[PDB]
């Protein structure tokens, strides 16, 4: 319990970035996930519609799959990295993903571990 | 040198032909149940690359995937 | 039969004066007329070159 | 209000078009020419014809 | 590999040459 | 058997190539087991101009950029050279195509830009007409950089400077790493005697213009020692006025 579970996650999405393992969007997010080389889920708690929520569910619910469940899809456009940036750093193109999947990961010793943690104190 | 005026005339090419968006088709592969159960409307590719997760269109009679470009009856 | 009175006058575009820096006055300019021509000397083969020569 | 500032734009402009070019008028694609030009005629030369 | 770096500010990406 | 009949006759149909619905034998190669068998039977050196725009086509949507890339280094890249070379400018098609070979970046560097740069014999004229197609067409910052890392370690030549200008003046936020390899790559002509070209000055130039925000006092200083060694009668005082009127980062 060194880092926290809204922390970790980034060090997992920035190694999935890199090892070409991140399945965003809604098609990329479902059609992945049924082909099981995906192993997590990630979810926006602000949506539209609730239909997608229960598919999403359900798609968690089937393969045995972690659901996690972030606020904003706004702010999920910072942690996925769907933001053009400057020289200096600044976004100025605002679009944030509702669902993003996770495929692979990367061998971390602290992220893996505290997210580990929190997996195993949910189920 | 001797300059070109440059000519004016108008001619719209403002009205050109895009193809139709077409919103949110996620919903129409899947009828999630009450309790939460999966239930696949369209016939899923059994091709050598394309299995598992990508469908075929429902034609008026006929069934067709969109990778590998297969036909059925 | 013919004869204009100022026909090139009127017919040529009025382009307006580009604004420079004002030019050193007196012996500063003669100052600067004596550097530019004695004191930093560039070598050259035979000289063909001249101070205004353009291209 | 803000009508005749546009046309004043307007006519700045086609001032310019005609001390940079003397009097260079674009034909009209759309009427024929020969009937836009109806009462126009050709000199050979300015001064003499 | 170089000698002369970054120095200050910001990491936003690790990127992947290999 | 019969298959070396049907794509026999598609041989002397992509050779009088012009338009229209291509044969569907064609449209399926990067499906096949053995398309490198196929593909020479087809003999691409005999195409028309127009077909090889639709062959690219063809590879650079079917998916799997290994395959995408050694048509495009077997085929196509030897095609390209082979016209600069004869006609000193390029077919319409041929450029169209190169344009649509950027649908898979990875396997455009890796088989496109890289391969020519690095083969030594590339041109003034070939640099300028495939660089211009990298200005036109927007590629993602990843991968632009990638290939802006191996040219700057690159052996120099006058076309490799041609194509490093023309991706920073794509004007992308850069990768650290990157900016140490290409003031590396400057600064390996600091002590070079040999007469260097106004292009490898530009490129100076567009590096300074934009990214003088990401520039430390000790590369800073290093520039200027530089150009103190290079000098320009045109170029070199703009790039010292842009250096010394430069905020970091
Ligand atoms: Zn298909």
């Amino acid at each position: 319990g060194v880092m926290d579970v809204n922390t970790a996650l980034q060090e997992v999405l920035k190694t999935a970035l890199i090892h070409d393992g991140l399945a965003r969007g809604i098609r990329e997010a479902a059609k992945a996930l049924d082909k099981r080389q995906a192993h997590l889920c990630v979810l926006a708690s602000n949506c539209d519609e609730p239909m997608y929520v229960k598919l999403v569910e359900a798609l968690c619910a089937e393969h045995q799959i972690n659901l996690i469940k972030v606020d904003d899809n706004k702010k999920l456009g910072e942690w996925v990295g769907l933001c053009k940036i400057d020289r200096e750093g600044k976004p100025r193109k605002v679009v944030g993903c509702s669902c993003v999947v996770v495929k692979d990961y990367g061998k971390e010793s602290q992220a893996k571990d505290v997210i580990e943690e929190y997996f195993k104190c949910k189920k | 040198a001797k300059k070109r005026k440059k000519k004016s005339y108008t001619t719209p090419k403002k009205n050109k032909h895009k193809r139709k968006k077409v919103k949110l088709a996620v919903l129409k592969y899947y009828k999630v149940d009450e309790n939460g159960k999966i239930s696949r409307l369209r016939r899923e590719c059994p091709s050598d690359e394309c299995g598992a997760g990508v469908f075929m269109a429902s034609h008026f009679d006929r069934h067709y995937c969109g990778k590998c470009c297969l036909t059925y009856c | 039969s013919l004869a204009r009175a100022g026909k090139v006058r009127g017919q040529t575009p009025k382009v307006a004066k580009q604004e420079k820096k004002k030019k050193k006055t007196g012996r500063a300019k003669r100052r600067m007329q004596y550097n530019r021509r004695f004191v930093n000397v560039v070598p050259t083969f035979g000289k063909k070159k001249g101070p205004n020569a353009n291209s | 209000d803000e009508e005749a500032e546009a046309k004043m734009l307007e006519k700045y402009k086609q001032e310019r078009l005609e001390e940079m070019f003397p009097d260079e008028v674009d034909t009209p694609r759309d009427v024929a020419a020969r009937i836009r030009f109806q009462k126009y005629r050709g000199l050979k030369s300015f001064r003499t014809s | 590999s170089s000698v002369m770096r970054r120095n200050e500010q910001l990491t936003l990406h690790d990127e992947r040459f290999e | 058997p019969r298959v070396l009949e049907v794509y026999r006759g598609v041989r002397e149909v992509l050779s009088k190539y012009r338009s229209g619905k291509l044969p569907k034998a064609f449209k399926i190669i990067p499906a096949l087991s053995n398309w490198e068998q196929i593909l020479y039977v087809t003999e691409p050196e005999a195409w028309t101009a127009a077909a090889m725009y639709q062959a690219t086509r063809i590879f650079a949507s079917n998916l799997k950029e290994r395959m995408a890339q050694r048509f495009y280094n077997l085929v196509l890249l030897p095609r390209v050279r082979d016209d600069v070379a004869e006609y000193k400018r390029l077919n319409f098609h041929l450029y169209m195509a190169l344009k649509k070979a950027l649908f898979k970046p990875g396997a455009w560097f890796k088989g496109i830009l890289i391969p020519l740069c690095e083969s030594g014999t590339c041109t003034l004229r070939e640099a300028i007409i495939v660089g211009s197609i990298i200005t036109k067409c927007s590629i993602p910052v990843l991968h632009s950089s990638a290939a802006m890392l191996k040219i700057a370690e690159m052996e120099y030549s006058g076309a490799n400077s041609i194509f490093l200008r023309l991706l920073l003046d794509k004007k992308y936020a850069l990768p650290y790493r990157v900016l140490d390899a290409l003031v590396f790559h400057f600064l390996g002509f600091r002590t070079e005697k040999r007469e260097l070209p106004v292009l490898w000055h530009q490129c100076l130039l567009t590096l300074v213009q934009r990214y003088k925000a990401d520039l430390a006092t000790d590369q800073k200083e290093a520039l200027l020692e530089l150009l103190r060694l290079q000098p320009h009668p045109q170029l070199s005082p703009e790039i010292r006025r842009e250096l010394q009127s430069a905020v970091p980062r």
